[PDB]
């Protein structure tokens, strides 16, 4: 998080750090005990399967105090429409191996109801964006968990604001932009899967997962989230299905 | 769908109107105005007008800069949305009614505990006359003189 | 221009270069102090006032809903939370 400030302890309960094999892989989101929403392609290169971890409670990578909790990911599924290696259908749902406990540290984010994401979250100018990321475009990654409050664009003016091109990817509806233009602010590597989250009178709820921009801060420059209303009906589907004999799982799309 | 265009505010005494073209053809508009920092409101829900009155939003922060945009959406299917899932919008230019709007005691648009305030209660010092009449608030960019009587 | 008494709904008129300027009453707004602010009770204005989830139905008023974990309230928009740790609540700021 670049600009950003440092996360209170316990004001992000929703936070998710994912590891493998102990070394910091992306962030993620809790939507209920024993499940988690990530950036599909995060598990782009994990041939550990296993040695895949969830961490809830944690604020100081540094220090352990009574609070983490650790489960191991039994399984990640992904979009049938996401292609590895690019941006679109950037989204995972992770089953944990057992629930964590709901402690002050440790609460989920609301997934919103679609039609009420779309058309009520949606036009809430500001949300946060959390993790342990690097703090300047290939600076140091955190140790205190990190929170910026980004404002929202639809995608025309995103588009009529952008510095035209890197070999970017398109914007597509399964995707939105957040942030700021004047390279001060944005989300950068380390905080890929981590939330969106917007405060919508009294409860917050997962309105996006960080996904890619350009470098991070860079001028002329906005950061593209997930758009999460696309994947509900999706995800309430998984989270209401058998476990299916797979580490790695692709669920069709839509 | 075609998108709204020649968005203008007509402002006067602070009751602030919203116009654009076109006048449509089998699409509606609904219009959402918003500060810089703000979250967007929606209004004139899906109108066949071209026009929007959006004096009471304006008024609650007379100093505040507001943006506003326009939707179209074919009738019927006003669920439409483009290839980046979003409704066809346009923008308008930003306006700061306290620096903008045009003047005509009088009554103003903007309430306060229900009532309505006065030029003089809401430019205070940055209100000045001439003499036929004209009101000015030389402490103005645009629009710094009224018209006479 | 007014002596076409354009302001409805009680509004009271101001002539100006060849406009007016319609001074509405706090329930109606638009050129004319036309449109009604009580009739656009639909989820798309402002979530039909409803706390969290609305549904708009046809020929009678939208329901407000809530969130699992949630319940709806007497006054019919509010909810409350029926659990511990209800998602997207910060406990310390409880
Ligand atoms: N500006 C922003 N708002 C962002 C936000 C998040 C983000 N994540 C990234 C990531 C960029 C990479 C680059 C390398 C770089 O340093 O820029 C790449 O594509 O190889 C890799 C990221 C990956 C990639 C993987 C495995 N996937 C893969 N294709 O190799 C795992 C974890 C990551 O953080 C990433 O999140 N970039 C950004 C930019």
């Amino acid at each position: 998080i670049v600009g950003g400030k440092v996360c209170p302890k316990g004001e992000c309960p929703w936070q998710v750090l994912l590891l493998v094999n102990g070394a910091q892989l992306c962030g993620g989101t809790l939507i209920n005990t024993i499940w988690v929403v990530s950036a599909a392609h995060c598990f782009d290169k994990i041939k550990n399967w296993r040695n895949l971890i969830a961490v809830l409670g944690e604020h100081d990578l540094s220090e352990h105090d009574g609070d983490e909790q650790s489960r191991r990911v039994a399984q990640v599924i992904i979009p049938s429409t996401y292609v590895p290696g690019t941006t679109n259908h950037d989204i995972a749902l992770l089953r944990l191996h057992q629930p964590v406990v709901l402690t002050d540290h440790v609460v989920p984010l609301c997934l919103p109801e679609r039609t009420f994401s779309e058309r009520t979250l949606a036009f809430v100018r500001f949300s946060l964006v959390s993790g342990w990321g690097q703090l300047l475009d290939r600076g140091a990654t955190a140790l205190e968990l990190m929170v910026l409050n980004v404002p929202r664009l639809m995608t025309q003016d995103c588009l009529q604001q952008s510095r035209k091109v890197g070999d970017s990817p398109n914007i597509t509806e399964y995707m939105f932009c957040a942030g700021y233009s004047d390279g001060s602010k944005d989300s950068c590597k380390g905080d890929s899967g981590g939330p969106h989250a917007t405060h919508y009178r009294g409860t917050w709820y997962l309105t996006g997962i960080v996904s890619w921009g350009q470098g991070c801060a860079t001028v002329g420059h906005f950061g593209v989230y997930t758009r999460v209303s696309q994947y509900i009906e999706w995800l309430q589907k998984l989270m209401r299905s058998e476990p299916r004999p797979g580490v790695l799982l692709r669920a069709p799309f839509p | 769908t075609v998108a709204a265009y020649n968005l203008t505010w007509k402002s006067t005494n602070f009751k602030t109107i919203l116009e654009w073209e076109p006048k449509p053809v089998n699409q509606v508009y609904t219009v959402q105005i918003s500060t810089k920092s703000g979250d967007w409101k929606s209004k004139c829900f899906y109108t066949t007008d071209t026009e929007c009155d959006l004096t009471d939003e304006i008024v609650k922060d007379v100093k505040q800069t507001y943006l506003a945009r326009v939707f179209s959406y074919p009738a019927g299917n006003v669920e439409s949305t483009g290839s980046a899932g979003e409704p066809l919008y346009e923008n308008s230019p930003e306006f700061t009614p306290y620096l903008e709007t045009n003047l005509g005691d009088e009554r103003t648009l903007v309430r306060r505990n229900n009532t309505f305030l006065s030029l003089r209660d809401v430019f205070g010092k940055d209100l000045i006359y001439t003499l036929s009449v004209q009101a000015v608030i030389p402490s103005r960019t645009v629009n710094r003189k009224s018209t006479d009587s | 221009q007014c002596a076409s008494s354009p302001c409805q709904n009680g509004g009271s008129c101001k002539d100006q270069l060849q406009s007016y300027i319609c001074f509405c009453l706090p329930a109606f707004e638009g050129r004319n102090c036309e449109t009604h602010k009580d009739d656009q009770l639909i989820c798309v204005n402002e979530n039909g006032g409803c706390e969290q989830y609305c549904s708009d139905h046809t020929g009678t008023k939208r329901s407000c809903r809530c969130h699992e974990g949630y319940s709806l309230l007497a006054d019919g928009v509010s909810c409350t939370p029926t659990v511990e740790y209800p998602c997207g609540k910060i406990p310390i700021l409880e």
